[PDB]
């Protein structure tokens, strides 16, 4: 099998983040998307890649290739082209998989395919009381300024407005409203005043540079998730679990 | 009361100076506009920023008062807050302050809530000093001095030659001497009466690292054994003023 | 002695290449310009930069040889102090090191001299069995790019190609330059492999802003060097130990 990936920045956005959650992931090339779902390292987290062959120079996938690695090394070897570099990651044999940066210089790594312990992931809820997308800048400015003065994120939707919010002593309260242009699709089937980890949000930030928005929904008792809507077709998800 | 300032960021830069090693600030509101006022612990720097009324798009008073609010948290929340042509708004509230900053292209409007002390009107004490040398120049000019001042020694001697002005540090072994004069890089010099200055460098580095987010040109004003007066015009309109005491002996 | 460099940024990129290996060295000021040479703490790295006459813009000698001492923390800290656009008119008594910046105004730094161990420059030279002509950036590009995959940059040549690899436990890091591959102008050389210290040779990338042209030498179990071509026939060369 050989694929050509023609923006390793991309990649590299969601290995970030990646190995962040957990320290062994697995890259499922599929015949026609490359997923990767990966539970962190404590199960309060789900990352869920879909990079369909839409989005590649070439696309050699003929069967199911299990590419297993070692999170916190193939961001270290993606970091390896700080511009707009082509990923080449091919394998022949089942245990071993090469992985071209193609560029002025051409980087090969030879490496040891990891045969990893996949998890059963659990049963992830379709349906978020609140479902709203809001810019992915404006997110991350949302996360970045309330988890400097809480772990806690309470997150806050309504018929118009969405609050990302800060409920300790200092109380922040970024607003994504209707009116204001800045919450630009919504869907509202009830309204929610949940809180998550501002420290497992914290990994995922470097998702937001995969979409302009981020569809932002989450409910009362139920997970936090980001849905990265990509061109090409690229689905990054990540499914957070309350504390 | 109600203060609507058109540039956060300018707004936030006048927060980080008068709060540099402090996050107590005391933010007063009079008949003129805002102003706040911060003293060093050893009396020798003191940041003040005036904003006149006419600069805000809207100020509105009850009556003159002051707020002592505890910044620290707030600090690093506005700085996140990727203040492009975001407005900057402080309002009146029960708890004490409030403050809402409206950002244009992301449509995010964060809101700010803080314990406020709500105190009586402090008085802008302006020293009354007839600084002979007052020199404008840009803010990287005074940054660029003031770094590479507290590289070489612990105090910064500005003294005056014919139509230049001597900035000098360093002791004994490690020297430094720097010449501004007008069109290398001052953009206007005034040298009234022949005088020479000893300051703090690293309060002259506290002063000027408080002049980076404001772009407009800088008045520097200074006199024999006299204080030295660091002032800049925000961007947005406003006042961003450094008075550093002097060293006799 | 008086000396004007016009583009101080790059000089500062020298100086603070040297700052990797030496605590301390003497600029040996000479009639056809200042030589820095010393060896690292670990006896593995010798370094030899030569800045000739041409390099600087008005190069005056006090002296036939002047040797001014100096501690290479405290000098490239001043020249930290650069800015983009000015230039270093670096003077000397033999009392201070003065260096002086000036562009958008006049910023002297006043630095004493010291007395620094004289060491012995490189007034042998060594023949290697493989040389590569290459540009500066593009091995800035990948050693910079190396240097976090492993501590031993493992260096061979097959037929003219000069192989990067950086050969760890969990797998292989490689990196093909040819002549055919536009990334090595030129290449010559015997078959030979040898590793070195990528620490070392790592450190060596911030020559990129001082110099545009390359140099590459080595062989099987002898030194590596870097030859980094500074503007007016200037050098930067820095012989790099093999590992046993």
């Amino acid at each position: 099998m050989k694929v050509v990936y023609d923006d390793v920045r991309v990649l590299k956005d969601i290995i970030q983040a990646l190995a962040r959650l957990v320290d062994e992931a697995v890259l499922k090339f599929k015949q026609d998307s490359v997923e990767l779902v990966a539970l962190d390292r404590a199960h309060i987290s789900l990352i869920s890649v879909n990079l369909p062959r839409e989005m590649f120079k070439e696309y050699d996938v003929n069967d199911e290739f299990k590419f297993g690695f070692n999170t916190q090394y193939l961001m270290k070897i993606l970091k390896v082209a700080k511009r707009k570099e082509a990923i080449e990651i091919a394998s022949e044999s089942p245990d071993s998989v090469i992985i071209n940066i193609i560029g002025s210089t051409n980087r090969e790594f030879n490496v040891r395919n990891l045969e990893v312990s996949e998890q059963e992931i659990p049963e992830i809820n379709l349906q978020f009381d609140i479902s709203a997308t809001i810019s992915s800048d404006g997110f991350k400015s949302a996360i970045s300024e309330v988890s400097t003065v809480t772990d806690n994120v309470v997150v806050e939707g309504h018929e118009d407005r969405i609050l990302i919010k800060a409920e300790g002593e200092s109380e922040v309260e970024v607003e994504f409203s209707k009116d204001t242009g800045g919450l630009q699709d919504l869907e509202f089937s009830k309204e929610s005043k949940n809180s998550y980890s501002a420290e497992y949000l914290d990994d995922v930030l470097s998702l937001t540079k995969l979409s302009d928005y981020v569809k932002i929904s989450f409910g009362n008792q139920k997970p936090l998730q980001l849905f990265f809507n990509m061109e090409g077709g690229g689905k990054v998800t990540y499914l957070l679990a309350p504390k | 009361f109600k203060i609507v300032y058109p540039n956060a960021k300018d707004f936030f830069s006048f927060i980080n100076s008068i709060t540099n090693v402090t996050d107590s600030i005391i933010l007063n509101f009079t008949e003129d506009g805002i102003f706040s006022r911060h003293l060093t612990e050893d009396k020798v720097l003191m940041a003040i920023m005036r904003i006149p009324k006419d600069v805000l798009s809207e100020y509105s008073i009850d009556s003159p008062t002051s707020v002592k609010l505890d910044v620290s948290s707030v600090k690093k929340i506005l700085s996140k807050a990727s203040s492009k042509k975001a407005t900057i708004e402080l309002t009146e509230t029960d708890s004490g302050l409030k403050i809402i900053i409206r950002d244009e292209k992301s449509g995010a409007k964060s809101t700010i809530y803080i314990k406020a002390e709500k105190g009586q009107v402090e008085q802008l004490t302006e020293p009354k000093v007839n600084l002979a040398v007052n020199f404008t120049t840009d803010e990287s000019v005074l940054n660029v001095i003031a770094a590479d001042v507290t590289l070489v020694g612990e105090e910064m001697r500005i003294s005056t030659e014919e139509d230049k002005i001597k900035i000098e540090a360093g002791e004994e072994g490690k020297r430094y001497v720097a010449f501004l004069m007008k069109d290398k890089p001052l953009k206007e010099l005034s040298i009234d009466t022949s005088a020479s200055s000893s300051y703090s460098a690293e309060m002259f580095k506290d002063a000027v690292k408080g002049l980076r987010g404001f772009s407009a040109p800088t008045m520097v004003s200074f006199g024999e054994n006299l204080p030295m007066k660091i002032d800049v015009e925000a961007v947005s309109g406003g006042h961003m003023i450094f008075w550093i005491a002097p060293r006799l002996l | 002695m008086k000396a004007k460099v016009i583009d101080a940024v790059s000089f500062s990129y020298i100086l603070r290449t040297v700052g990797d290996f030496l605590s301390e060295a003497n600029f040996i000021v000479t009639k056809e310009g200042i030589r820095v040479s010393g060896i690292d703490p670990s006896r593995v790295v010798f370094l030899d930069i030569f800045l000739p006459s041409s390099y600087f813009e008005g190069f005056e000698v006090s002296q036939e040889k002047e040797i001014i001492g100096f501690k290479l923390e405290d000098v490239n800290d001043i020249l930290k102090r650069v800015l983009k656009d000015d230039t270093l008119i670096l003077s000397s008594n033999e009392s201070k090191l003065t260096l002086t910046f000036d562009g958008e105004f006049t910023r002297s730094f006043e630095l004493p001299l010291i007395q620094v161990e004289s060491t012995q420059p490189p007034s042998v030279n060594l023949e290697f069995p493989f040389k590569a002509q290459l540009l500066t950036i593009t091995f800035a590009d990948i050693i910079d790019e190396l240097s976090d995959l492993g501590e031993v940059l493992n260096i061979h040549s097959k037929e003219n190609k000069l192989y990067f690899e950086v050969i760890g436990d969990l797998s292989t890091a490689k990196v093909e330059l040819s002549t055919d591959n536009g990334t090595l102008l030129e290449a010559s050389g015997a078959d030979v492999s040898s590793s070195y210290g990528m620490e070392y040779v790592a450190n060596t990338t911030k020559m990129r802003r001082a110099s545009d042209s390359m140099e590459l030498y080595f062989g099987s179990q002898i030194p590596l060097k870097l030859r980094f071509k500074l503007p007016q026939e200037g050098y930067g060369d820095f012989y790099i130990a093999p590992r046993a």
